[PDB]
């Protein structure tokens, strides 16, 4: 019985080993919007007689 | 005539999980005694908790 306790404690220590890490790489990334129209900013000014 | 062979249950070699799976260690025939991969909340954009 006391041997099972000693053997169990050793197995607990051996099981404390770490395997790996996992993380997401998202820094520096931004979403993109879509502009549907082109701004021209033009107006045609014409006289009444058209000259 | 009498039928000897007409087919049957066919064994498939691979089971291809058609869905995204989070990282995991060995389970099944080989069981991994090491700790599971640690999920770290890194590369935050807005600065929280600092």
């Amino acid at each position: 019985e006391d041997m099972a306790k000693i053997y169990g404690a050793v197995a607990a220590v051996s099981k404390n080993v770490n395997s790996s890490v996992t993380y997401e790489v998202k820094r520096g990334t931004h979403e993109l919007i879509k502009v549907p129209t082109i701004p021209h900013n033009l107006v045609l000014i014409q006289s009444d007689n058209g000259k | 005539g009498e039928i000897i062979y007409d087919g049957g249950l066919s064994s498939k070699l691979a089971d291809v999980v058609d869905k995204t799976t989070e990282p995991h260690n060995a389970d099944g025939a080989v069981k991994d005694g090491r700790i599971a991969p640690v999920k770290l909340d890194l590369e935050k954009q807005k600065l929280d908790k600092l």
